[PDB]
């Protein structure tokens, strides 16, 4: 319901639309569960929920850094002291196959030790494309920015069931050739395919032209 | 049919360049586009539109403009019945179609106009047939 | 009205001092490949809806263009792309001429890389991609409408993630020409009206070492 | 569009910078007399064949010189012909219109100087002469072309082997107006297009002592 009062005259500032402002904030990237194998794999997936896949996807090559931070608990709230090792595997390296593997104690992946009763573990990723700049849209026939493994420290079953999550602010935001903006609904993670059985206007709907 | 290969009937060598002068005669409300493809002397025929492009052509849309011209590099002839002969062919290809409004009429009609250059010269006068 | 010359071809066009510039930036550098190549013919007809031509992947196997991408390795240059109409001063309609910088197809290798001859859309409605077609001319557009103007230009320059790149796999932008308002006319007129386009490749460069 | 006026006779034509002179030479020496003469109206049909009137014997009968002519012996003029013609923009053909100096025609006194009506030619394409057609262009001619022009204007010097000569008996040149390509519309329109002829003499001396 629209009405009609409390009009506006003073310009704003026009910092409120720079590019930097527009990714500024943190915001969850993944949850991860591990009940009572015992290790979890996460690689590093941009467009893993419909939102901020549909804010990427106004642009075509973007550059920029990562930030992410590892809140951890019980299923219901609760902390223990347990200890916990945060391993991030850069491209190209083999990932961990079993609890207990080689990879674990590799000399050049590096990790993060910290207990559940700590303030949560904060890391910084930068740029690891081999190109210029990420892209969104290849057209060619043939991303990859890292994995983290998380497994719990010892060589015996720990009797806590763990929850984690994981949020992710983006730094020194760089973009290039804007595109139209995706209205139509998602079905993979890969290829802008779209259900073409029906198709949903973009606009809504109105009785006759002259009703306003 | 022209004065020019009537006068070389009275000769026997000749070698120069030529320019052939084109001229549309429709109505003013039709347009439409022609390709004018042009082969060097010793190669083939082409075969189709996109074969013909890659060569030497000229892309004449007459509507704008209602002539247009076309120069032959060399020619040469040595005479003796048989003639020692460097020549090429000219085709002309549908670009696009003839595409006319209400009330003009459906086909036209085109003129082809020849005359030598400057450089053309000839020697060794001969009484013809 | 002019005509130009550039190699050993000769187009005869109006000198239109109305071009549009890809982002504001000319090609630049990082015998017979800067010429006027003229593709076929598309009919407009009356219930057409639409083609696109990937570039470079339409000049693979055309001239020497053609052979000389199929033989080098690496491959860069900017182009430069001229569309015109044919119609009278009795029919009606428009056209949008935009380009779109790695166009991605939505559901073969004869769809996504036509070829010389183009392809046609199905779904004009969200370019056969998921995004609407309301939006399109945010990118490099231009309008030909049959009533005023026949004739669109655009300046493409090399827009890339690297400096060089293959010419057999990637297809950097794919040009399209959608019938917005469709064509009508009286009986008795010519049904279908032609859609020529003309490519011509600027500053163009080959360091494959064949 | 300018208004010429010469004499007591003045005529409306575009002021166009395209005319062509006979051999590059302008009439020069060795009241009434300068005007612009009008001739009759030939109408252009579908199977019409072409047309011509011999100089000078179409101004024989007509005005101030006319009765110069039918009195004083000896006679030398130049002259200058305005060809035009009327037709709407959806008709389409092509004329020629060519001088020739000492027209000898080839099988009566009513056919060979028919006088200021004119003639028709039977066989065009030898234009009644055993010569062809096709090489008429290395007189001075000049193209009409419906397309584009309407208007057609030669400058005949005097070409004679002697300085001065009788009127009532040689012809110098016969003028021709040959359709080449024929006259085409649909139904519904003019079905006769009118062709105009106007002569004006420039630079004429009577030295016969009447």
């Amino acid at each position: 319901n629209l009405i009609e009062t409390r009009c506006v005259l003073n310009h704003h500032s026009t910092q409120e639309t720079a590019i930097g402002n527009f990714f500024s904030r943190a915001g969850l990237v993944s949850i991860i569960t591990m009940p009572t194998d015992g290790y979890v794999n996460w690689d590093i997936d941009l467009m893993g929920y419909a939102q901020l896949r549909r804010k990427c996807e106004l642009f075509t090559y973007m550059r920029f850094d990562a930030e992410f931070t590892f809140v951890v608990a019980k299923p219901n709230g609760v902390l223990v002291p347990q200890l916990l090792q945060y391993m991030y595997v850069p491209p190209g390296a083999p990932k961990p196959t079993s609890r207990d593997s080689f990879a674990w104690q590799t000399a050049t992946n590096p990790s993060v030790f910290v207990k559940m009763t700590d303030p949560p573990a904060q890391v910084s990723v930068p740029f690891m494309s081999p190109a210029s700049a990420y892209q969104w849209f290849y057209d060619g026939y043939p991303n990859m920015m890292g994995t983290f493994s998380i497994r719990t420290v010892g060589t015996e079953k720990s009797p806590h069931s763990i929850t984690l999550r994981v949020y992710m602010r983006i730094k020194h935001v760089r973009a290039w050739i804007p595109r139209p903006l995706r209205n139509q609904p998602y079905l993979f993670k890969t290829n802008p395919n779209y259900k073409g059985n029906d198709i949903k206007c973009t606009s809504t709907s109105r009785d006759k032209i002259t009703t306003l | 049919s022209t004065i020019l290969g009537q006068l070389c009937r009275y000769y026997t060598q000749w070698s120069g360049s030529l320019e052939v002068t084109f001229m549309f005669a429709g109505s003013f409300m039709a347009t439409g586009k022609m390709l004018i493809a042009y082969t060097p002397p010793g190669g083939n025929v082409p075969a189709d539109r996109i074969t013909a492009m890659l060569g030497t052509h000229v892309i004449w849309d007459f509507g704008l403009q209602s002539s247009v011209t076309l120069v032959v590099p060399w020619i040469s002839n040595t005479h003796y019945y048989f003639d020692y002969y460097t020549t090429g062919i000219i085709t002309i290809w549908y670009q696009t179609n003839y595409v006319v409004p209400i009330g003009a009429p459906t086909t036209a009609y085109i003129v082809a106009l020849a005359a030598a250059q400057d450089n053309f010269t000839m020697k060794l006068c001969k009484d013809t047939e | 009205v002019a005509q130009l010359t550039i190699g050993n071809s000769t187009i005869t066009t109006q000198e239109a001092a109305n071009i549009v510039i890809a982002y504001g930036e000319w090609p630049e550098y990082c015998v017979s490949v800067n010429r006027f190549f003229t593709l076929d013919t598309k009919s407009w007809a009356k219930d057409s809806k639409g083609w696109y031509w990937k570039f470079p992947d339409v000049l693979t196997e055309v001239g020497v263009f053609g052979q000389n991408a199929q033989f080098h390795y690496l491959y860069r240059s900017g182009f430069c792309v001229h569309v015109q109409c044919n119609a009278s001063k009795f029919h009606q309609g428009a056209l949008l001429v935009a380009v779109l910088p790695e166009y991605v197809l939505g559901t073969p290798y004869a769809t996504t890389q036509p070829g010389q001859v183009g392809a046609v859309l199905t779904h004009p409605y969200v370019l056969d991609a998921g995004i609407p077609l309301s939006q399109l001319t945010v990118c490099p557009h231009q309008w030909i409408n049959l009533r005023t103007n026949n004739c669109a230009t655009i300046i493409v320059p090399y827009m890339n993630t690297v400096p060089f790149d293959s010419a057999l796999n990637h297809c950097n932008f794919g040009l399209l020409v959608i019938p917005v308002v469709p064509l009508d006319f009286n009986a008795g007129a010519t049904s279908e009206i032609p859609i020529t386009v003309t490519i011509a490749p600027m500053c163009a460069e080959f360091a494959g070492l064949r």
